[PDB]
């Protein structure tokens, strides 16, 4: 049986019902070395989850999908089985220790619930060496119209949007972003980009080293510093990990902030995304399902000290550092799909017409 | 999205034909047609206005959305084109020494069917774009198509401009129309 | 017909029945040119429409123009999907038309039944300029026997509020005129706010006569309701960000004299066509539903 | 006959008060009365049927405008026979303008299931409830309804948190309520109506039920809500509607102003002043109008939604030629 992971540290009261583990502990300790109870790319996925070595949400859903492949070719059905309900409970395991690695992101759960209806749609009268190779088109297929030819219509989009000498604002890393400001600069317009960052991932100066690789003239800063510039500014774009189906926007931490910030200064706010990322569910903040990440990550060596060195040994120190929020549709003007430029309450119908 | 809708795709090989397949969906990119035949601007720009002098377009990168003789309103100013009476006497002429190198362009090999597209019997009907586009891909070194139709248009000037033939008078109002026009004229040469 | 017939007969449509929309004329015009074609070919046939589309627009560049050539271009390549032979599609086409115009005929009547219920008896609206949708929406209120007072802005580009207070006092209804720049002061008599609307965008906003967003945002301020009444065929793919988004050709020829302008969805309260009584938030719905 | 007096008590009980005090029993009965009068009544076209189902509902309604549950479950039905009627024989939207004998036992098995899945939505609304609520949260509702009060006590049973419940007067029902939740050990408070803003500004967000919920996501509640509605947006804070989907009724909100209910002005005013009663004119309506810009979100038995979606439920629930019925 799969051990659980153990929380570290003591964990802030009104996020006493979200998990907090610590990168140092990893479960493969408690789990044979030639793996038995879970498949080797599981164990190697997971592993490469929780040490933080894949971060962007279409990263982590290709990787997923990779190695959901690999399993799939791996599997062999026992005998007197059918493939299309064994291989979903021998699936099951395999998403619940992923879940322990790291909690899973909307692509993810997309993903998950696409392979679970499709495995289940596999006929009993097909055979296993036909059906193996038909899932692994059918994940093919899904990966490149879900994401490349995605990606190129909303890049396509967007460049109308984006005019000759306006500003525009970036905020973390996000390959869809970056695209879209790499074809758009191709295509012959010409612009300044200002990038905003966050600590402690510090992401943007992904981004960043992207920009320069492609001539694009570039501005940095820190997110509190964001007010200063937004006078400048013309307009903001951001990229979504997640489209909730009230219309909330599920990103990265400071999104919601600059979003508030950029309507304040009365500048449009544009967010760019894939059909794929709209999830059913819906919340209203950012405190009923969330994620809480390595809290030493907050440490920061100032000076000749690490103020915060210690800090288990305070009894009523508490250290806090989400990895996402949530934007209401109010503070969101775009959201920019394969499907065009739609406003950001019409996400539900996107929602309904996939299906 | 009205025009990025599509009705036939062009699908492509590389003697360099292209065939039409049944594609009634949008399209990813914006498209334009000429004598009934659809070109995607994957790597070109619309274009608008009246303005003649179909060069002036791609000089922009842009692309006009539609023109020639089956457009009502063509907007790069249709004009006479008065040499397709020799094109229409030559139409006849089968493929069998100065006429061999003087015709082997503008494609460099000898080649007749262009005085067939140019002849008067011969309707600009929806059955014939397989040849028209397969003959402007196979004249062109591309792969997309708008890159062929640019091609053959400065092709033209440069072979107009090679005699002094008052680039102005040549718009590219119907491309094959100065093709015959060029072939004829070269054939009166030599 | 090659570019004289064209203009000369959506001028004289307009000009025969004034009482006519723009749109409506231009989608008429359009069937028309369908008509008398005389040419073999759906490619050929769509290519020759939308040349005509700019050749329309050329004169009145009003929104609604645009609009309504946009959907008349979706309508014949939805028409064309689903049979095959230019030759048997071309009467389907015609047919088509003719009940599109039969039904997109009775949009003021079925806007105007819908909406007569939404005036209060004693109430105060208030009006930006000249539309005929809101004109019958009144007779219709009148109709059902109401009493109200109508405070109608004078739109300075063009004196046309004097002529739609003109066409209503003629209904013996109380109107008053005022200054485009009194809205401020008038607005916290009125009861509510009705407005028309040359265009509705992807989101929900209006795209309307200059005065209209100081109104809409006038009232966000007021907390009073704004109405919007406009027909079906005044929906298109447009969306500004801002004011200066909207494309220069509806800005100006009908220092800085521009003529149309954009209202956010956020200050709209409800949409009256002829689809029902909608949220701000539909229009993108059914404007999807279109293209899928 | 039987049956016909059967749907005159019904008419009699709505119009003198209300037996059955649940909407879902209202519901319910509802359905079960259609179930007969479709198996009793004889009819040869599917015309005359709806036609005597418009009869019986305009007088249901009629009775009673101020509870429009037998309303829409009548407009419901009629979509039942609609569309059993167009699959057994065979929406407005730009796509169709531009584009162009034994029934009984199918509608029968329909109103059949409607009643199966109408039983479970506080179940599923109480399923989907844990995902809104975290621990040490400040919840305030107002009045009294079943399905608020299944949602808290259910989710309590893996989290800690406080509730806080306003009376409302003079209905101070919400005290059933608060001792029927602080009989499941949850840590709520009992609190009058005018200190709603008051306090408003220490809750984290507010769950609560309605009566009916108009087309435009407007809705009717309980009276004094619409002031805890403008207090939420005042502090911004998210506000939750937990309403199953047959409290959605395809009216709008002007309509005659018969919207509120008054009441004998007794409990506001007690018989005992004496004469001044005569010169003072005393109001007691049950009911007020929440406008749609101060609702965040939708809690169904199909999930969550916003109410700009409202409408899009609108065409799914009720064709539009059954709006006046």
């Amino acid at each position: 049986q799969v051990p659980t992971r153990k929380d570290y540290g003591s964990k802030v009261s009104l996020f006493s019902h979200l998990p907090q583990y610590s990168r140092q502990n990893s479960l493969t300790q408690f789990m044979s070395i030639p793996s038995s109870v879970i498949h080797p790319a599981m164990v190697r996925l997971g592993l490469q989850y929780s040490q933080g070595l894949v971060s962007g949400s279409n990263a982590r859903c290709i990787a997923l999908l990779r190695a959901l492949q690999q399993v799939i070719q791996d599997y062999t059905t026992p005998p007197n089985e059918e493939l299309s309900r064994d291989l979903v409970n021998k699936l099951k395991p395999y998403m619940s220790f992923l879940t322990q690695c790291r909690p899973l992101s909307a692509s993810m759960h997309n993903a998950i619930k696409f392979l679970n209806k499709e495995i289940t749609s596999v006929g009993s009268s097909k055979r296993e060496e036909e059906a193996k190779s038909e899932l692994r088109a059918a994940i093919d297929r899904y990966v490149q119209e879900k994401i490349v030819l995605a990606a190129q219509a909303i890049s396509r989009f967007a460049y109308q949007k984006i005019s000759n000498g306006d500003v525009i604002l970036v905020y973390g890393c996000s390959s869809l972003v970056s695209r879209i400001l790499q074809e758009a600069w191709t295509e012959g317009r010409r612009f300044r980009v200002v990038v905003v960052d966050s600590r402690p991932w510090l992401e943007g100066r992904h981004t960043l080293r992207s920009l320069v690789h492609a001539g694009v003239p570039a501005s940095y800063l820190l997110i509190p510093a964001a007010s200063y510039v937004l006078p400048e500014v013309s307009k903001v774009l951001l990229g979504a990990h997640a489209l909730l189906a009230n219309g909330s926007v599920m990103s990265r931490v400071g999104t919601a902030q600059l979003a508030l910030v950029a309507r304040a200064h009365n500048v449009p706010v544009l967010v760019c995304c894939e059909t794929y990322k709209f999830c059913e569910r819906v919340q209203t903040d950012a405190f009923v399902s969330n994620e809480l990440d390595d809290p030493d990550d907050l440490q920061c060596k100032r000076g000749e000290h690490v103020a915060l060195a210690n800090w288990q040994n305070h009894a009523s120190l508490r250290l806090l550092n989400l990895v996402y929020d949530v934007t209401p549709p109010e503070l969101v003007d775009l959201v920019i799909t394969e499907l065009g430029m739609i406003p950001c309450s019409s996400v539900p119908v996107v929602l309904r017409v996939k299906s | 999205m009205n025009s990025q809708y599509m009705f036939d795709y062009p699908a492509i090989n590389i003697l360099s034909s292209v065939s039409y397949v049944a594609y009634n969906k949008f399209h990813t990119h914006d498209v334009s047609t000429y004598e009934h035949c659809e070109i995607p601007l994957e790597k070109l720009r619309l274009g608008f206005g009246r303005r003649n002098s179909l060069a002036d377009f791609y000089s922009l990168g842009e692309l006009p959305a539609s023109w020639g003789p089956a457009c009502y309103f063509s907007s790069v100013k249709p004009m006479m084109y008065t040499f397709q009476g020799m094109a229409s006497d030559l139409s006849r002429f089968d493929l069998t020494p100065n006429v061999l190198k003087a015709l082997s362009w503008p494609l460099g090999i000898p080649d007749c069917e262009i005085f067939s597209i140019c002849s008067d019997r011969f309707v600009r009907g929806l059955q014939t774009r397989d040849q028209l586009m397969s003959y402007i891909l196979r004249m062109g070194d591309s792969h997309s198509l708008d890159e062929c139709i640019v091609q053959a248009h400065k092709k033209i000037l440069q072979e107009a401009r090679r005699l002094g033939l008052s680039d102005e008078h040549y718009n590219g109002y119907d491309l094959f129309r100065e093709i015959g026009s060029l072939v004829c004229l070269r054939l009166i040469n030599a | 017909m090659d570019d004289k017939e064209l203009i000369e007969y959506f001028k004289s449509q307009m000009k025969e029945d004034p009482d006519m929309a723009s749109a409506v004329a231009a989608i008429r015009t359009l069937l028309e040119f369908l008509k008398r074609d005389k040419g073999e070919t759906i490619q050929g046939l769509r290519a020759n429409l939308t040349s005509a589309i700019e050749t329309l627009c050329g004169v009145d560049s009003s929104v609604a123009v645009s609009s309504g050539g946009e959907l008349f271009l979706r309508f014949i390549s939805l028409a064309s999907l689903e049979y095959s032979d230019y030759s048997k599609c071309k009467k389907i086409m015609i047919e088509r038309g003719e009940l599109f115009l039969r039904r997109i005929s009775l949009s003021r009547n079925k806007i105007a039944d819908l909406c007569h219920t939404f005036i209060k008896d004693g109430a105060t609206i208030l009006t930006h300029a000249y539309s005929r949708v809101v004109l019958r929406v009144l007779e219709a209120a009148v109709a059902a026997k109401k009493r109200f007072s109508v405070y109608v802005t004078e739109s300075q580009p063009d004196l046309s509020g004097k002529k739609m207070a003109k066409a209503l006092c003629h209904l013996n209804v109380p109107v008053t005129v005022v200054l485009d720049a009194a809205v401020g002061y008038i607005m916290e008599k009125a009861d509510l706010v009705i407005v028309g609307a040359e265009g509705v965008v992807e989101n929900g906003g209006i795209i309307n006569k200059i005065g209209t967003n100081q109104m809409a945002v006038c009232a966000k301020a007021q907390n009073k309701p704004f109405y919007v009444v406009a027909e079906s065929f005044k929906f298109v793919r447009l969306f500004p960000l801002n004011q200066q988004d909207v494309p220069d050709k509806f800005k100006y020829k009908a220092e800085e004299h521009p003529w149309v302008d954009y209202t956010a969805p956020s200050l709209i309260t409800l949409l009256f066509t002829d689809l029902g009584v909608l949220t701000p938030s539909a229009v993108s719905d059914e404007l999807i539903k279109l293209y899928l | 006959s039987e049956l016909s007096e059967r749907i005159e008590s019904f008419v009699e009980t709505l119009k003198r008060g209300g037996g059955p005090r649940s909407s879902e029993e209202m519901a319910r009965e509802t359905l079960g009365l259609l179930r007969q009068i479709i198996t009793d009544h004889r009819w040869s076209n599917a015309g005359e049927l709806m036609e005597l189902i418009r009869r019986e509902g305009r007088r249901m309604t009629a009775a009673q405008p101020s509870e429009t549950t037998v309303g829409n479950m009548v407009r419901r039905v009629l979509k039942i026979i609609r569309e059993e009627y167009g699959r057994l024989h065979g929406q407005e939207s730009l796509h169709k303008l531009l584009t162009s004998a034994q029934l009984q036992s199918n509608i029968i098995e329909a109103i059949n299931e409607l009643l199966v899945e109408l039983e479970g939505t506080m179940e599923n609304i109480a399923a989907q409830a844990l995902e809104h609520i975290h621990s040490n949260e400040v919840i305030m509702t107002i009045g009294f309804s079943r399905t608020v009060e299944a949602f808290l006590k259910e989710a309590a049973r893996k989290r800690k948190f406080h509730v806080i419940v306003a009376e409302c007067a003079p209905f101070c029902q919400g005290h059933e309520m608060a001792v029927n939740l602080s009989k499941a050990g949850i840590e709520t408070t009992v609190m009058t109506d005018a200190a709603i803003f008051a306090v408003m500004s220490r809750v984290n967000k507010v769950i609560i039920g309605t009566k009916t919920i108009l087309a435009n996501g407007a809705l009717r509640a309980v009276t004094g809500t619409h002031t805890l509605a403008l207090a939420a947006k005042h502090h911004s804070t998210p506000l939750i509607v937990c309403a199953p989907m047959f409290k959605l009724s395809p009216q709008f909100p002007n309509e005659e102003d018969s919207f509120h209910k008054f009441v004998a002005p007794e409990e506001v005013l007690p018989f005992t002043e004496g004469d001044i009663l005569e010169k003072v004119s005393v109001h007691c309506p049950v009911f007020d109008y929440v406008p749609p810009e101060l609702i965040t979100l939708f809690i169904s038995n199909i999930g969550g939604n916003a109410p700009s979606y409202i409408y899009r439920l609108m065409s799914e629930l009720y064709h539009p030629d059954d709006h006046v019925l």
